[PDB]
């Protein structure tokens, strides 16, 4: 029959007038076959007859399914779902496995064609109305139309799951201890009663759901011991993703790198180590799925070493509101980083990392925080709480990032704990100009037109250089003539730089970059005991900045 | 209670639907905050419970308006406003008192409680949905509608404006000399009289909106003898420039003149009067950074005239109506914070430096966030509207906890410049 539930008004967008999908004559074994399901569907109320003032129609195919022992009904109302008002998003937002607690016993139940028990406007019924034809020449219409939310309709799901929570109130109510979500057609309830007991209150909301057509034949509801949905699997006390299997073989193209990096990131929720630079990086392949990508000898050395990880599987554990939530971060890689969740001594909640993709050039302890940072957010979204931070770093170190670098950034609870590579600052510059020192006046530029210029510099004492270097463009060489002024120089050298692009790179005490033109100013940098970068524009009348202008000149006549 | 009343068919701008933000997701200690709250909301009539037919949404934000005090709502409002009191500031826009600014003292009153009587066209309430959360989008959240006056819309003083030119005449009677400007839910009272005097004149005010139609001021202070909240006292006859002064260093070391040369010359776009040549001259030669150069006779009256017409400000102090004004705040130092309204490049029409030392309670995401405030109070007072800000922050950092510090009532809308400075300096 039909729950009498309180109806919710949908409607049809404005100016607009319901659906006229007329059809294409069905197949008459399958037209008969269209009463002989409908019928049923008719006198179990769901579907009523009219035929004169109500104009509008749509399209009734059939079709047969998994399995099937009998032939089914087919009516998809993508036309008038487009003349559908719009509704509440059914569902944005999953509730990720690591949150959850743990509840003594959890059935599921189908929530059967849970569609059809709930009903619809007595309004937005006349534009359901379909069309059933007899012979391919013979009867006059044979038109029905819906009174429960059909099986096709942008709201369906929405005024359907309005409807069973609902429905679910009072049985909520009176049982402030068993636990319930919906899940499309699906009810996980899950108390704390233990087996048996729990079996009492499944029966009692079954019956309860029975009452207003919430049918509920998964008896004695049906519960698979593990938990496939949205791709996850859940154990009364444990979750993961089990079936990731890392493909192997010779044409990797980008479509199935990108499926290859797909399961390798989704597996990263639990498997303490997955990294997915490399396989990533040339990942960038554009256009091309279909053709293939030669899987590079490091973005080779990535895929199986995940292997090695992917193979001794993990277990993830449940929230439990009596501790903190803990929260450990160690990088791995080069960008790369990782995190993962814990409030008790050591059986994992979550991982996670972090990598990169900022552009090109950033430091590393703000490369810590860009991660801390995406945790709170993320525990935020999961726990509603935020986990006490762990981190590899003085705050020597991290209280000297903030008290001089400039956009700002909030940390909240964290401890230091020793770990391998320690967060640190390789390279500080000074304030003030060092005292004697060979002040480099630098320059480096190159034509637009023809990649090659050359890097060079004029010290105080008379003591000018410069590099001839091809394939260049002004930028890579305002840097390299810097590195040049960090090669012939003492261990306490001063720098003037016409560029600020370099002055910028190098003032912000960057680590590591992917190019060895930046690179090799870093390890210049580092092995230091006191560099001193400044800036003053070119040609602006500077004399100083002028003999490094027109130097160049030995290479370019103008 | 049961006291109804004539709707103003309030509506959209052309061609639009209503927000349809998505609501951010906030803490335990908070999904609660507003649970209570917006439960006893319902006991009181104010907002309904509503269903899927209706789509739209607004963020819901939680917070403790005094020193921590009780939590309290805080509609983000920044999307329903633009796609509806946007074509209504013209229908009801509360003009604006451009000699508030003037008034040596000024005192902000929280009227908004107010608000919470003229019901909402049922025609319009669809717009108005909001939603409050769970942890981890378990459940699926209480959806609700308004029925009152949505108190953080930028339409509401508008509806509710004749209301306050009402409850208001004897006040403008007895003394018709005090300013009062009712932007979004606050009023601006400013006054010209002896320190505490003017707070005098507020207390009356804040009794006479009392007595006469329940619309409540906030009791700023009793006998509390303690240094909480200072108050709100502000005074905005001060705002001038000069801290954007060259150091005079009397000791000219070719470091010290190289830099100098260098503001000195951005400065030609700010300042189009500015000619920095034989001072560059004093430069012009590979020297040692630390060195003495003060030379060019002539060019060192060109660092008074320069020093000097640093005084005599741009064309650009020109207030254009229609164009939206930016402000741009920057980590100056330790606690010194910075910004320049403007609305088309280096013609700003205001600058200042927000001062609070770390140290104290130095969270970075705290003395810039309560700077977003004060920048944005210095312009309902003069602009009479919010900046769109910039700032140094991460999306993110600042998505996490500006709710925390914002103990406001209205949100400039922003964005974060992950773009560095060359202006970070002493400016
Ligand atoms: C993740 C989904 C669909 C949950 C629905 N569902 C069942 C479930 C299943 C496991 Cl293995 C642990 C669980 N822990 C909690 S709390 N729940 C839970 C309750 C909700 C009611």
């Amino acid at each position: 029959p039909i729950s009498p539930i309180e109806t919710v008004p949908v409607k049809l967008k404005p100016g607009m007038d319901g659906p006229k999908v007329k059809q294409w004559p069905l197949t008459e074994e399958k037209i008969k076959a269209l009463v002989e399901i409908c019928t049923e569907m008719e006198k179990e109320g769901k579907i009523s007859k009219i035929g004169p003032e109500n104009p509008y129609n749509t399209p009734v195919f059939a079709i047969k399914k998994k399995d099937s022992t009998k032939w089914r009904k087919l009516v998809d109302f993508r036309e008038l779902n487009k003349r559908t008002q719009d509704f509440w998003e059914v569902q944005l937002g999953i509730p990720h496995p690591a949150g959850l607690k743990k509840k003594k016993s959890v059935t599921v139940l189908d929530v059967g064609d849970a569609y059809f028990s709930v009903p619809l406007d007595e309004d937005f019924r006349k534009y359901t109305a379909f069309t059933i034809p007899s012979i391919n020449n013979e009867t006059p219409g044979i038109r029905y139309q819906y009174n429960v939310l059909p099986q096709g309709w942008k709201g369906s799901p929405a005024i359907f799951q309005s409807s069973m929570t609902k429905i679910l109130e009072p049985f909520k109510k009176q049982n402030p201890d068993i636990v319930i979500y919906q899940y499309m057609d699906d009810l996980y309830v899950g108390s704390d009663l233990e087996i048996g007991q729990h079996r009492t209150k499944i029966e009692e909301l079954r019956q309860h759901l029975l009452r207003w057509g919430l049918t509920t034949p998964d008896k004695k509801h049906q519960k698979e011991p593990p938990f496939l949905w949205m791709g996850y699997e859940l154990h009364p006390d444990k979750w993961t993703v089990q079936p990731i299997v890392l493909p192997e073989k010779d044409s990797w193209t980008v479509n199935d790198i990108q499926k290859l990096v797909g399961k390798l990131n989704w597996a990263s929720q639990i498997y303490p180590g997955i990294k997915v630079r490399q396989l990533s990086k040339l990942l960038r392949g554009t256009k091309a799925l279909t053709e293939v990508i030669p899987l590079t000898e490091e973005a080779e050395l990535e895929l199986a070493e995940n292997r090695e990880i992917l193979k001794e599987p993990v277990h993830g554990v449940y929230y439990d509101p009596s501790k903190d939530l803990i929260a450990e971060i160690q990088k791995q890689g080069q960008g790369q980083w990782t995190y993962q969740i814990y409030q008790e001594p050591f059986k994992n909640l979550k991982t996670g990392k972090y990598a990169r993709m900022r552009g090109a050039h950033t430091n590393d302890v703000k490369q810590l925080t860009e991660a801390v940072q995406k945790i709170t957010t993320e525990s935020i979204v999961i726990w509603g709480k935020t986990p006490k931070f762990k981190l590899p770093i003085q705050k020597e170190t991290w209280e000297t990032w903030w008290t001089e670098y400039w956009q700002a950034t909030w940390i909240p609870e964290w401890e230091f704990v020793n770990t391998p590579p320690l967060v640190k600052l390789w390279y500080q510059l000074e304030k003030e100009p060092i005292v004697g020192a060979e002040t480099f006046y630098v320059d480096g530029a190159a034509n637009r037109e023809t990649k090659l210029g050359k890097a060079g510099y004029v010290t105080n004492k008379g003591r000018q250089k410069v590099v001839p270097l091809t394939n260049t463009t002004n930028q890579k060489t305002e840097l390299q003539a810097i590195y040049l002024a960090l090669q012939d120089s003492g261990l306490e050298v001063n720098i003037v730089t016409d560029s600020q692009y370099a002055l910028g790179i190098i003032q912000a005490q960057p680590d590591k970059s992917e190019s060895e033109l930046v690179n090799q100013i870093i390890e210049q940098l580092i092995k230091k005991e006191k560099v001193y970068l400044a800036w003053v524009p070119a040609h602006k009348g500077i004399g100083g900045n002028e003999q490094v202008d027109k130097l160049v000149s030995a290479g370019i006549r103008k | 209670p049961i006291s109804p009343i004539e709707t103003v068919p309030v509506k959209l701008k052309p061609g639009m639907d209503g927000p349809k933000v998505k609501q951010w997701p906030l803490t335990e200690e908070k999904i609660k905050a507003l649970v209570e709250i917006c439960t006893e909301m319902e006991k009181e009539g104010k907002i309904s419970k509503i269903g899927p037919e209706n789509p739209y949404n607004t963020p819901v934000f939680a917070i403790k308006k005094k020193d921590s005090t009780k939590w309290r709502k805080l509609v983000d409002f920044r999307e329903l406003n633009k796609r509806t009191q946007d074509f209504w500031e013209v229908q009801l826009g509360i003009p604006h008192p451009a000699g508030l600014k003037k008034k040596k003292s000024v005192t902000v009153l929280d009227v908004g409680d107010a608000y919470f009587s003229v019901p909402l066209d049922e025609d319009f309430r669809k717009y108005t949905a909001f939603t409050i959360p769970s942890i981890n989008n378990e459940t699926p959240g209480i959806r609700y509608q308004y029925n009152v006056l949505p108190q953080g819309w930028k339409g509401s003083p508008a509806i509710f404006q004749s209301s306050m030119t009402k409850i208001l005449e004897p006040f403008k009677k007895q003394n018709p000399d005090i300013v009062i400007y009712q932007y979004m839910d606050d009023l601006y009272v400013g006054s010209d009289l002896e320190i505490g005097q003017h707070r005098t004149k507020i207390e009356e005010l804040r009794q006479h909106l009392l007595r006469w139609g329940l619309t409540t001021p906030d009791k700023k202070h009793q006998k509390e003898p303690p240094f909480l909240w200072m108050g709100y006292e502000l005074h905005p006859d001060k705002w001038t420039v000069q801290p954007i002064v060259l150091p005079e260093k009397d000791s000219w070391t070719v470091n010290d003149i190289q830099k100098l040369v260098g503001k000195l010359n951005w400065a030609s776009q700010i300042y189009p009067g500015i000619k920095v040549r034989q001072l560059s001259k004093l430069l012009r030669g590979t020297k040692a950074l630390t060195e003495v150069i003060p030379l060019t006779e002539e060019a060192e009256l060109e660092l008074a005239e320069n020093r000097e017409i640093l005084k005599e400000p741009v064309h650009g102090v020109y207030y254009d109506p229609s164009k939206d004004l930016i402000a741009e705040i920057q980590k100056q130092g330790q606690g010194q914070w910075t910004y320049q309204i403007y609305q088309e490049p280096f013609k700003n029409l205001k600058t200042g430096k927000y001062a609070r030392m770390r140290g104290a309670h130095t969270n970075d995401v705290k003395q810039l966030t309560e700077a977003v405030q004060k920048i944005t109070t210095e312009s309902i007072v003069i602009w009479g509207k919010t900046p769109k800000f910039k700032l140094p922050i991460q999306k993110e950092t600042w998505e996490t906890w500006w709710t925390e510090y914002w103990q406001a009532t209205w949100i400039p809308e922003w964005e974060f410049v992950n773009t560095p400075p060359l202006v970070k300096l002493w400016y």
